[PDB]
């Protein structure tokens, strides 16, 4: 049953470990703004939380901190009592509900499991008001505490008093969920809670080194003013788009002649748009190496260079760097650090005929390897034997070129594929070429 | 465009010569190498003869002898002369450039001989 | 440390089923993900399939209805179950544990289908 | 036997071969302090030497470390002819002295020695004073003969000393000796030695240094030099320890980067002879502290981070530094403090058929905040309807392998990377013990 | 058919793309200098200012070349009635290129590839100017068509230059001629050449400049610029002594690698001229002192060690070097500071039997530490060479030059007066 | 300029002896060390012996007895005796002054030696 109320002047703990006296300091790091709302209850941790009750029967004896509650997440439990504070991080399994039956941890938790860490201390606690700071940061834990007398009264004191740090774990993991946990059969009982948040606090500290007085930097032009005396007293234009560079030209050529006779053609001083290449049917093959197809628009370079044949079905593995076989030493060679991208798709369906398409030829001799970005088209008898050729076939005198074949009624790995490489390269000159640009 | 243009077949009796000739129009780019091709109804394409850019002359094994070629400089065209024709010739011609780029064929020329 | 028991691999003919299962067991911290990858012979290594640690599955190729994957939170493994065997698929399998710190591996089993 | 006596005013040189004229001028540079006491006989950093008689009985200088053959040692060899300078090795005997003329009671015989000089000896009721100093390789002497009269002790007056050779010899020397030309005689010398000090000259209109004043022997003279005119403990905590750096290398399992293994040490004594004691690392650099002095610092909580990287991309792991891996795998912080090494692992992990077993993620949504890890195997959506199913169009799945084979040249091999992460200015600290 | 004119106050073209009102600007560029010299009718240098004045549009088209021919890009301008043409392609032009009106053979024989092409609204429709620049990879092209009264010489007035056209080519050019149309006709056009200046631009309320003066013409421009409103000897001693360097060269007599010929050089006029004239050296090389700058500074002392190793062994003669020659037999300091020289001897001390006059040292117990060598006397073990012996081991001759500086007033310097 | 006259030389039965005497004039500089070396008939030149300024000598072949080594101060000359002549030591004989910076060589004897 939630309610509402004032924070007043409280929640203000000591940031670090220097002594200081009769010093104003400055600090900037999560706290309570003044005059906030704090919850009244009879929950999400974000950043911190401050805690802070009044029942002095030990009814409230403990936390859990966890981020799903579950054994998916170890929980963190602190456990008071009059012996000594117990403090876990074992994953927990976590039950529905949360309570302890007083004392099995099964209502708790399912099983005890792996926990690297463990602790016991003295007891925690000690008309009387006692407040808590929880607050995990860098892989640490820290909860810093204090205790106050007080009259009798339903709301927040008016006042100050200084939080002491108390514990400083090093547990590091990630809470986003905690819950309280109660000593009752129902009841009820009370408490607030308050969230911290970062901000910048001016800190008064007195003769004898204990916190006496702080003033906010935020809260309104006056402590503006306190803290600055240092006393207490999205539009984008480009030119319009229009030189855009023909890929639907290299595409549905319908002519893609032969491997060994690969047509090479050069783009440049124009705008190059790659969407419309993913308007055709889904490839067979598409690999790209030195860039990633989603940065393609953002980065730009001065030339383009695509190369466009027909091969098998089964060949398509070959044409790639550091590959090696008849297409890739023979036919076509690739460089090593070949950067750019591969595109390769099924056309049986418009390079085959019933009674034979043989007008794809491709080399089946040569005398030596082939370098990187290469053609050879001249073709002469491959003499094989001792005795020359002299220009005429028979025995040891076999050509060069060997002719494709492609019929319909063919099994998938022979049928006739397109491929088309894109190539990319800089060199010293204006690039000339980039992308669509909104 | 690259047109070439085929002409010279026909019917002729056994043991007797045709006339075929291909011209060549459109890119040809200087280092051309165009040959010929046959192909017969049933059979596949088969490789006829070729010649490069440095004239010389390339033919097959079941043509040894019987067929010739000639290149004009000139016009740039291309003459393939039959010899010596036998039954198993019985087949339509392509001749086909291999250029350095897209490959252009023929529309065929009939040859038949038979008697 | 951690293993990994693999299980359910073998002989299949076409079109057959059979169910993979791998069982983490060692140190294997809450929040793991867990998978399958395959390894063709003398090929490349490829993701089969990933089931989360909230059910969230992703199958990294165009394969549902072949691989089904059900996750077991009690024991804290992963079963993939294989139905209508295809001859592409003969391939060696893996199960790929990530946990929070350091990623593992399985040890390999033998899957084969043909006909 | 010796005796004592005052240096008084007396050893300054001119300090440069500069011209100047009726101008103070401020040098610092080594001199014989005024008012000092130099040993009256009956090396360190310089020499000045004095003696007085006319017989011409003193000559030669001998300079060396060891006085035996084992050493170089520096010969100035006098006569009525010309000067002799040599470097040779010499056996040189308990009391060496000129027969007068055979050498063999100064030493037994020649050896091996590059300098021989040979020019106007230097001697020609008179004082003969030197200064004799070694610095860089040079050995540098300064001469001057005054016209003393009838007086036992050293004269008050000033005398500057002029260059007299400049030698480029290079000898380690320790000690020094003068030698006699004898029948019995006596004969006396003054020998005092030089410090670093600074010195305010007065030249005169014709050139010549004709007093200066020590800006260090009364507040009087600091004055004159200021105006420029003539009127430990340690207490490191008690806990011994190791901090177990052996178990972070040596490991035999190293995670892949996209999920790189995170170990925390602290409660320790961090010694770091392991690490260079590992193997000649192919990068070892440090940021934020020298690598040289970690053996004496101390540390809140230090963090070891590890992973295996393809050789070339190496150089991606540094601050303020843009790559796939850079942003989408392993992000630093610009203001990073502490030390990366990376050393090669060729030869375990590759294989021929290609050992794969390693991964990294190319494509996410967003840029990497450092020190972020990602584990995530979601399949990447590049803008359109939602792949749950497989990346198939436009959608892409993240997360491909390395290929390493022994085949590979250097910049495809693998190389095991770790990164240690330090913390400075906090709580106190724990890691450190490699001092008592 | 040339002339020399006086330009007066032409050629002031906009420096950028700015639009600025009523303010007096300051700007730091390429400038046709006030009053200057122009030339009627070629170099490009930085820039070119160029007029004409026929109506008749006879003038079509620069051609810019560097090589003039078919054998290098040149950017080729050509104009008609429709359009404007440029090209990159490196035609073959001939001795006097003319157009026919419509055939171009005149202009050029023959035609190539290139790797760009550019078409649009012709340059032409009085004077007419025009400045090109080309920098950093642009070439900017600005004009201006002015109507000028019945007048022989340029006006006394002024007009600035518009931009015109800018092309990203990224070729160097370095000349450019003229195209005349075809009877007889008769041309005449100015000339005349862009400087770095200074020039201080007057903008009125529109953005067209009407005013201008050049910071250095006169000293009261010089004042209406900065305040920005429109109201060595040499000597050397004169000892004329040569260096004795032709007696340690050319001795017939080189004594053994492990006993080196040591030669002190001073007080004489040092000159390396014999050291190109000498031979055709193998090796040269220097460490402390560039070679080709040995014959303009001052030196002390010059030391001269010549002696003879085999072909391989020769790059064993290097500071901070290990190896038998120079742990053994002659070993440099790493902070040495002069040169290395070393030629063939094999048709000089080549023996048909062979030569053992020459010995190395293969046994000792210490290392050399540098400028010292071993007299003392198997530790030696002599050379061979014969004429068949092939590269690599045949013998070598080298002298090393010690030299040192910062030293006292230096004599072995008179190779400049 | 330096001069090394060589005498003593000739024809000598088996078991003879000879007196071999080299005099260095000219430049000679102090630090001097005076040597021999063998000549085989077309073969390599090694060392016969050697003595120094200091009186040291080093004998290059287990040759003691057979080359005694005396010196000239007073003239600075270096004298070989040769005594109890065999066969294997027929070679021709030069000296060798290494001086201090360049070292010479002799003119040459012929020594032989036969029976």
């Amino acid at each position: 049953t939630q309610s509402y109320t004032n924070s007043f002047t409280r929640g203000v703990y000591y940031p670090d470990k220097v002594f200081r006296s009769s010093v104003l300091h400055s600090t900037q790091d999560l706290f309570l703004p003044f005059f906030s709302n704090v919850t009244w209850f009879h929950l999400p941790f974000n950043d911190g939380v401050y805690f802070a009750s009044t029942e002095k029967s030990n009814i409230i004896r403990g936390w859990i901190f966890g981020t799903t509650l579950d054994s998916k997440t170890q929980s963190l439990l602190i456990v008071n009592n009059a012996t000594n504070v117990v403090i876990k991080v074992c994953e927990f399994q976590f039950c529905n509900d949360p309570f302890l039956d007083v004392e099995s941890e099964f209502r708790v938790y399912s099983s005890a499991n792996n926990c690297t860490f463990e602790y016991v201390s003295q007891p925690f606690l000690m008309k009387n008001l006692r407040e808590f700071v929880f607050k995990n940061i860098d892989g640490y834990f820290k909860i810093y505490s204090k205790h106050t007398p007080i009259n009798l009264e339903r709301d927040l004191p008016q006042g100050f008093s200084a939080l002491e740090p108390l514990v400083d774990l090093p547990i590091g993991i990630n809470i986003t969920r905690f819950q309280t946990l109660l000593a009752l059969t129902a009841g009820a009982a009370a408490y607030y809670v308050g969230y911290l948040q970062p901000r910048t606090f001016l800190l008064k500290y007195n003769e004898n080194g204990t916190i006496t007085d702080a003033v906010d930097c935020a809260l309104d032009p006056l402590s503006e003013t306190k803290c600055t005396l240092k006393s207490f007293t999205s539009i984008v234009r480009f030119p319009n788009i229009t030189n855009l560079c023909p890929f639907h030209e290299v595409f549905n050529a319908t002519t893609f002649a032969s491997v060994y006779a690969w047509n090479r053609k050069r783009i440049s001083n124009c705008v190059a748009d790659y969407s419309v290449i993913y308007n055709f049917a889904p490839f067979f093959a598409f690999k790209c190496y030195g860039v990633s197809p989603t940065k393609l628009n953002d980065l730009c370079f001065t030339n383009v260079y695509a190369d466009s044949f027909v091969i098998r079905g089964n060949e398509v593995s070959q044409i790639a760097p550091g590959q090696t076989g008849n297409i890739a030493d023979y036919n076509y060679k690739l460089p090593d650090d070949f950067t750019g991208c591969v595109i390769a798709w099924n056309s049986n369906k418009l390079d085959s005929k019933p009674s034979g398409n043989y007008n794809y030829l491709y080399r089946l001799f040569r005398k030596s390897k082939l370098k990187p970005f290469e053609r050879d088209i001249s073709t002469e008898i491959y003499q094989a034997g001792n005795k020359p050729c002299n220009g005429v076939a028979g025995p040891n005198c076999y050509s060069p070129l060997q002719s494709y074949g492609f019929r319909p009624t063919y099994g998938v790995g022979h049928q006739p594929y397109r491929v088309v490489v894109l190539s990319f390269e800089l060199l010293h000159a204006p690039a000339t070429v980039c992308g669509p640009k909104k | 465009q690259v047109q070439l243009q085929e002409s010279g077949g026909g019917l002729v009796q056994a043991g007797g010569s045709l006339r075929l000739s291909c011209a060549a129009s459109g890119s040809i780019f200087s280092p051309n190498t165009m040959g010929w091709f046959r192909q017969a109804l049933g059979k596949q394409r088969e490789g006829v003869a070729f010649i490069s850019s440095i004239a010389s002359t390339s033919y097959w094994l079941p043509v040894k002898g019987r067929f010739t070629i000639t290149r004009d400089n000139t016009k740039n065209t291309v003459h393939l002369q039959m010899n010596s024709l036998i039954p198993e010739d019985t087949a339509v011609y392509y001749c086909y450039a291999v250029d350095k780029s897209q490959d252009y064929w023929g529309q065929g020329t009939q040859v038949t001989v038979s008697s």
